[PDB]
């Protein structure tokens, strides 16, 4: 008698869903998900270029392993009523019984399934909320086009107790610094993690804590992510990330503080007449900014906004989607705008006469401007 | 749209 | 030239109701535009193959007309803050000022705008909720392919105070009977209204309180009006022939089954996950229970048994899962009554509210306001 | 799928 177990629907469907998120639409076995009963519980595993493993509680009548369709299983478990789920492997098929429902799923040979990679030594751990918020912050600025793979990752730099996360699409740079518990100290390394997979692992708020695995004194070629009984590993990118510490300005010629939500909605309103959503123009004066977009053939939009402004007036244009992306990623009520010139990038940070210094904040969104 | 690098 | 001022809510509501009946396309310079008219209130007009007019109150500083992009105007008005909106026509451009916002929109030639048809005399009026419920009920079964225009409409039959709505795609027939307030005789007429336009006008903000249909009196040609809350839309009637649907309804059923709608819908959704290209779901009716099955051994097999109140000989019948769930959802009742003759003949779905009741021999078809008749699939 | 008419 092969694997037989019984467990609740919610845990089963959530685990199978979390593992199935990383399964792309190369081999039939690659499209399958692995169920393994053990005395500890039930394990759901999947592997492509990134692995996902979920350990949940279950009543194991008989132990064993089986291989079933990942997408199909996630659909079934998602669409099942909330009842104890009884899974029993019969020969080459799986009998899944939940309430009044009974499913017969065909199986694939378990021997033909690859062995999952072992997670490296634990480098450190940080709260799950901080991880999800930070990765969601920096991931928005990474490149989404695989044509430039150097931009498609998130740069993870670890110096001792301090961790820095950076990503850039060449048009915007998002950097987030945070503190974590590192074991052991004096670890200094930097790697490039693919942005999409890290963003999926973050979007991982348990609660409790998330553990990242590199290996302490040299870094492996893989990154582990662990917590809430869930383990995922991604292969690191071998490309080179540009130096982002030089691109950040030390001091600004003009600084402007505004309200994030008001500015975001204003950009949404003014950008409706923009040509192919090209750009939104900002005219900064004392106490007020003027948002403008579009041309005379489609339409012209104009809005004046209250600003706390310092320095000489300047006119600068941005991509409306990039600017709203930064403002949204700030996750604060007010925004601090650094400005040097209209061709130089602008510094966005969450919130007399001469130039003003850049305040030190954990998150920073650096956005390049557009021509006029 | 200008480039950072 | 045209200058007016009105609140954002009324302006956006009128422009929204008119824009909900406008399909699309950019240029198309005249047909993609919307017409704003100051008179003495404000009129917002649009036309595609159906017209939409919304009259709202406004302060008209100077009267006139202007033509602007419909999609652009609906986007602006939807995204504006809630403030008095000031529209002033300057030359060939329109100046829209709401609060801190200022828009300069180019204009399209007003001389090229068509004259909208006048709605016919009022045939009758019915509550807006009943109109939306009925049109949403029968519209789901209408044909979506213009190649057979006889199936793309909704048959509207009016006998006095009673109105019947029917539509069929050849695979399912939805008929809804209702009572309304008629202002005619003895109003006897039958028309075929394009389903898409009637469904759009129903799903929109037409009311208000009651919906008024314009034909208007004693049949009629060539258009059907829909009026309320200062909003008027007219559709051109289809000249095609609707099949006789009163003959297609079976008089008596060999087997009848009453079930729970939600339970059955969730069961169909669950078993249909293994169906081949979502082809069909099999229903095996036995005493006290039905068995839903789908899929093959190559993909997977799904099976679920549901509690049924059943009468007659056991029979196995298959349906399209999307059509069956469409009917069950359109019933808008807690329980469903299934008529069955054979497995090749259609099944009758009728609403059952929460509580209700020959043996071997046949059972008659009960008279209900709504009925969903669905054809089966080969086993 | 059978037809009504």
């Amino acid at each position: 008698t092969d694997l037989t177990f019984r467990l609740l629907r919610e845990s089963f469907a959530d685990a199978v869903s979390w593992v199935a998120k990383n399964l792309p639409a190369a081999v039939p076995v690659l499209s399958g998900v692995l169920l393994t009963g053990s005395d500890n519980g039930l394990t759901i595993s999947g592997f492509d270029y990134e692995v996902s493993e979920a350990q949940v509680g279950a009543e194991i009548v008989s132990p064993g392993s089986v291989l079933v369709s990942g997408r199909l299983l996630s659909d079934i478990t998602r669409a099942l009523p909330n009842k104890p789920v009884d899974v029993h492997v019969e020969g080459n098929r799986v009998a899944l019984t939940c309430g009044n429902a009974r499913f017969s799923l065909p199986t694939m040979p378990v021997e033909d399934y690859p062995t999952l990679p072992t997670l490296p030594e634990e480098t450190g751990l940080l709260p799950a909320e901080l991880f999800a918020e930070a990765i969601s912050q920096v991931a928005i600025a990474a490149g989404r086009d695989d044509t430039l793979p150097m931009l498609t990752g998130i740069r993870v730099e670890i110096l001792g107790e301090t961790v820095v996360l950076a990503a850039t699409d060449r048009f915007r740079l998002a950097v987030r610094e945070l503190k974590w518990s590192a074991s052991s100290p004096d670890i200094e390394a930097a790697v490039l993690v693919p942005a999409k997979t890290l963003a999926e692992a973050a979007k991982g708020i348990g609660g409790s804590d998330v553990r990242l695995s590199l290996g302490t004194g040299g870094k492996d070629g893989l990154l582990g992510i662990s917590g809430n009984g869930k383990r995922s590993t991604t292969r690191l990118l071998d490309a080179e990330f540009p130096k982002f510490r030089q691109l950040l300005p030390t001091e600004h010629t003009a600084v402007a503080t505004m309200d994030v939500a008001e500015l975001i909605e204003a950009i949404k309103l003014v950008a409706l007449v923009a040509d192919r959503g090209a750009q939104v123009r900002m005219e900064f004066a004392d106490g007020s900014v003027r948002l403008s977009a579009g041309a005379d053939d489609v339409g012209r939009a104009e809005e004046d906004l209250v600003v706390d402004y310092a320095g000489e007036p300047l006119t600068i244009a941005f991509n409306p989607t990039y600017l709203t992306d930064g403002l949204s990623s700030l996750r604060s009520e007010r925004v601090s705008f650094g400005f040097t010139t209209a061709g130089k990038p602008a510094l966005l940070r969450p919130v007399g006469n001469g130039p003003f210094p850049a305040v030190s904040t954990d998150y920073v969104y650096l956005l390049m401007p557009v021509r006029l | 749209q200008a480039d950072l690098f």
